[PDB]
């Protein structure tokens, strides 16, 4: 039951590379692609993310995409850079200049068919392809513009497969350019229509976790990405190891998405411990559970108490009491029942995996479909309008053939998305 | 790739070109004969410095540059000077008769006779690029060639290279070193003609540089040599993002995204620090906080104007040398609480920061102290329109009497071109006023 991974642009390829480093370590795959683990539990579902090559090697089913070669050269020379299939590096030279239009309509349009050819080659080697996962940012040009172009094309050629994305939302707190709200709004417009599941990873949240909780005065993008790759490992554990719950992309979607447009998830991770003496402290299941539901552990800068949970997936990792996990999960729901919509009975599902992540004896990853996510889109909308009011910086886009109407339409649909969340928050 | 071609037009453009390329060579360890011992890839490469330097099989690193002047004596000094081996003879182009401080002669009478040759030589450079990014054009506002020929060239470049990016370093006139009464005419004419053909223009007010040399370097009566060495440091700061690589080194094109909110609003204000003599730099460490604070002292600006009485539309900080993000962030925090920094209501207030680790370089026999860290701020402020206002007023005083206009008419120009140019400048001043007004 194969998944095809795609990583687009600078952010996409950098978190993507980190993701493959992390899960390769978990599955016992070294940078050469050789298995050197001591558990058949590691290889039982390794087919989901890896192709088996000659010499008994394991090759990520991963396609690396960018409109400039820079970041992908750094991936190639990175720790696990050698593991990737060289034919799956698809790149241009021009770059996208943080311009959604360039990624979606001009520069990316020239490269997209090359990417689709590689996607097709990978899909053809699948016994039964379940779908796709894309890693990208929404604030740039390539990951945002070309990434959503790719998603549209893939849906056309594979309309009955699941589309999943890890989408990094822009924040003024951690920003490269002022046009990020434009690029993001244009992208959300695409994601609302053409994905089944989207993990909303807010750079604002990643920074605040690094600053407040982890006590890092000056976080780099690399430190932000450690949080993302750890979270990505967690949310895909059910796909990568034997289990009952959300074991594939479609079953997850059926459990998490009560209405097709409302498929934007808040991910969370625990423990998040600052360095010092307490880093060695043993964590209990009650502490894990409380922290995983804590807003300060969420990867989307939204207050869960400002909305209601439609659905929740929780996944615990490591050796621990299944009985204790069940008891604590029930405690959360029963002690905070008003925050879980009563018109979706039993909307919290829990999985437990024996294999813990590197450097932790136990951890917990949170996936919430909360109406509080509307705060995220409201933020982008306000930032969008502040500029669009005066048509500021629009010439970068109109120069690539876009019209103002397309901005108006993107904004309206994102505002519709927000009001749809508010509807069910009040229901 | 992402090659950049520099075009140096007229005396000011050429002489500033000399100072810039000398500095570049010293920054990259390139000798006057073009040899670069540290470059192990002979005859080519795609290193960061290759954006500005091509390479010959014999190991020569050659500026991707063309020098153009309508008289020979300035460029002749390049041909016989220290760095004569640096340039191929075909890169240095001269006529026999200059524009006589007349825009008309630079754009029409004299310029037309050499424009095709210039374009052919530029084409020769372009054809050697594998991914040409665009052009940097150095010129005065006040000269006949700097004004007239530049605008002709910019028009022709838009035709032959489409929307390929074109940046300017433009020398704005000051009475302390100006050489023509009609420089306000030439300034308005070239600004009007070039406006649609330029993506971004860095104005350099000669009076600002003059004042800085007098006050900060204790130079009693600055010469062009004094002015140009300072100007080169500022140009270097701006281009360093293109010529060096580093994890925190933000490309100029990315700053441009923030700096140009509308096509006509493409004139960033540059502020540079530290400008300090060796005598005063001795046993004096200027910290990140100190040089950053100096960016909001208007005395350190490249153009005389007062941002404290205008509104910001962007603020970019380009650091070079011994600088880490921690210290930058602390410095900016302090400034946010103390200075007069008001943004328009339609743009974010965050400062965009780039850091290049290669430290600032100085030319031997120069006036600037060698420092461990420097910064160039690029801001988009409504205040820069002050520079337009002053020039336009000088223009109006003379044009109301049609003083000197017969010189332009005699070379085939019409009064309609003057009024058309002036009207465009009036609209431009109005544009800078409008962007500053609050939203509904
Ligand atoms: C940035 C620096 C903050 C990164 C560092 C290591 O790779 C990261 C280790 C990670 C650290 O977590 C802390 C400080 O509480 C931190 O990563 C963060 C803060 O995001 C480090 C030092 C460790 C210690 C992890 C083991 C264990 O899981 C605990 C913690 O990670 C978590 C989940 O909090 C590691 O051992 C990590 O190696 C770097 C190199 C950094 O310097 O730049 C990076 O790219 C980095 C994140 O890899
Ligand atoms: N900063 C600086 N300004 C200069 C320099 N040379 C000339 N200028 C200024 O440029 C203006 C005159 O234009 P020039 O460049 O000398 O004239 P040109 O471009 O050669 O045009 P023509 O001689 O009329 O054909 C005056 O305002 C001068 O102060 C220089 O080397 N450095
Ligand atoms: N977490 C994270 N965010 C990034 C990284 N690089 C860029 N971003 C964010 O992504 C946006 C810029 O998009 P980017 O991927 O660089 O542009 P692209 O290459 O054209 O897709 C901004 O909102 C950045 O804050 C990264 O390494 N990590
Ligand atoms: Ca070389
Ligand atoms: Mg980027
Ligand atoms: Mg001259």
């Amino acid at each position: 039951r194969e998944i095809v991974h795609i990583q687009a642009g600078q952010c996409g390829n950098q978190i993507g590379a980190k993701f493959w480093e992390v899960i390769s370590d978990e599955h016992g795959i070294d940078p050469t692609g050789s298995y050197h683990g001591d558990s058949d539990l590691q290889l039982e579902r390794i087919n989901v993310y890896y192709n088996e090559a000659t010499g008994n090697k394991y090759v990520p089913r991963a396609i690396l995409v960018d409109l400039e070669p820079g970041t992908m050269d750094s991936v190639r020379s990175g720790p696990f850079g050698q593991i990737f299939r060289p034919d799956n590096f698809v790149f241009g030279q021009s770059g996208a200049g943080n311009n959604w239009a360039k990624g979606h309509y001009t520069e990316g349009a020239e490269l997209v068919d090359s990417v689709l050819d590689v996607v097709r080659k990978e899909s053809e080697s699948c016994d039964c392809l379940q779908g796709f996962q894309l890693t990208h940012s929404l604030g740039g040009g390539t990951g945002s513009g070309m990434g959503t172009l790719l998603i549209s094309k893939i849906r056309e050629e594979y309309p009955d497969r699941i589309m999943n994305t890890f989408s990094v939302m822009p924040s003024p707190k951690v920003s490269d350019t002022v046009v990020e709200p434009y690029n993001a709004t244009l992208s959300v417009h695409q994601l609302v229509e053409n994905t089944d599941e989207t993990y909303c990873i807010d750079n604002e949240a990643l920074y605040d976790i690094c600053f407040r909780t982890l006590k890092l005065t000056t976080p780099t993008y690399g430190d932000l990405n450690h949080l993302v790759s750890a979270t990505m490992s967690g949310v895909t554990t059910c796909l990568r190891f034997p289990g009952q719950l959300n074991a594939d992309l479609r079953k997850l979607a059926v459990n998490m998405v009560p209405f097709p447009r409302l498929h934007f998830f808040m991910p969370g991770f625990a423990p998040l411990t600052s360095r010092g003496s307490q880093q060695y402290r043993a964590l209990t299941v009650p502490e894990l559970t409380q922290q995983m539901f804590d807003s300060k552990n969420m990867m989307a800068a939204c207050d869960p108490r400002h909305g209601r949970y439609l659905t929740v997936a929780a996944i615990f990792r490591g050796r621990m009491s299944m009985k204790e996990v069940d008891e604590q999960m029930l405690n959360v729901q029963n002690k905070n029942s008003s925050y879980f919509v009563e018109w979706i009975p039993n909307n919290v599902k829990t999985a437990v995996c024996d294999i813990p992540p590197r450097g932790l004896k136990m951890s917990a990853t949170f996936i919430g479909n909360s109406t509080a996510i509307q705060e995220l889109f409201k933020r982008i909308s306000e930032q969008f309008t502040a500029m669009f009011r005066r048509k500021a910086f629009l010439h970068w886009y109109t120069g690539e053939g876009m019209d103002e109407m397309e901005f108006t339409e993107a904004e309206s649909n994102m505002n519709d998305l927000v009001s749809e969340y508010q509807q069910y928050q009040d229901a | 790739m992402r090659e950049c071609i520099s075009i140096h037009v007229g005396q000011a453009g050429v002489q500033i070109g000399n100072a810039c390329w000398e500095l570049y060579c010293l920054e990259h360890g390139i000798q006057p004969d073009g040899q670069m011992p540290s470059d192990k890839t002979i005859g080519g490469g795609d290193d960061s410095f290759n954006t500005f330097f091509s390479e010959t099989g014999a190991g020569k690193h050659v500026p991707r540059a063309v020098f153009v002047d309508l008289e020979p004596t300035v460029i002749d000094e390049v041909r016989t000077g220290t760095y004569r081996q640096l340039f191929h003879p075909e890169q240095l182009i001269t006529g026999k008769e200059d524009a006589a401080n007349n825009y008309a002669r630079g754009h029409y009478t004299i310029g037309k006779e050499i424009i095709d040759l210039v374009l052919d030589r530029i084409r020769k450079l372009a054809d050697q690029c594998t991914g040409l990014q665009g052009f940097l054009v150095f010129h005065s506002f006040g000269g006949g060639t700097g004004s007239g020929f530049t605008s002709l060239l910019m028009e022709r470049l838009s035709v032959d290279y489409g929307k390929k990016s074109k940046l300017e370093f433009s020398i704005y006139p000051a009475p302390q070193v100006s050489t023509a009464v009609v420089e306000p005419y030439n300034s308005i004419l070239t600004t009007h003609t070039t406006l649609e053909h330029s993506d971004c223009a860095f104005m350099v007010d000669n009076e600002a540089i003059y004042d800085i040399c007098r006050r900060n370097l204790d130079i009693e009566r600055p010469t062009y040599t004094n002015l140009n060495r300072l100007i080169s440091q500022i140009v270097s700061s701006i281009t360093a993002s293109l010529r060096f690589d580093g994890a925190l080194n933000v490309d100029l094109t990315e700053f441009q995204t923030n700096l140009v909110p509308y096509p006509r609003i493409h004139f960033p204000l540059a502020t540079y620090a530290p400008v300090i003599s060796a005598e005063k730099a001795y046993h004096e460490q200027l910290s990140v906080a100190e040089i950053t604070n100096a960016c909001f002292e208007p005395a350190n600006q490249m153009v005389k104007c007062d941002p404290r009485h205008g509104k910001y539309m962007a603020c970019c900080l380009l650091y070079r040398g011994d600088v880490v993000p921690k210290d930058v962030n602390a410095a900016i925090a302090t400034i946010k609480t103390k200075r007069s920094i008001q943004f328009v209501d339609w743009c974010p207030t965050g400062f965009k920061v780039g850091i290049n680790y290669q430290p600032p370089t100085v030319v031997p026999g120069g006036d600037l102290a060698k420092v461990q860290r420097a910064v160039c701020m690029l801001s988009n402020t409504t205040a820069i329109a002050e520079a337009w206002a002053r020039l336009d007023h000088k223009f109006d005083l003379m044009y109301a009497k049609r003083a000197f206009v017969h010189w332009y008419v005699g070379e085939g120009m019409e009064e309609g071109e003057f009024s058309e140019a002036r009207e465009d400048m009036a609209a431009l001043e109005k544009d800078y006023e409008e962007v500053g007004v609050d939203s509904v």
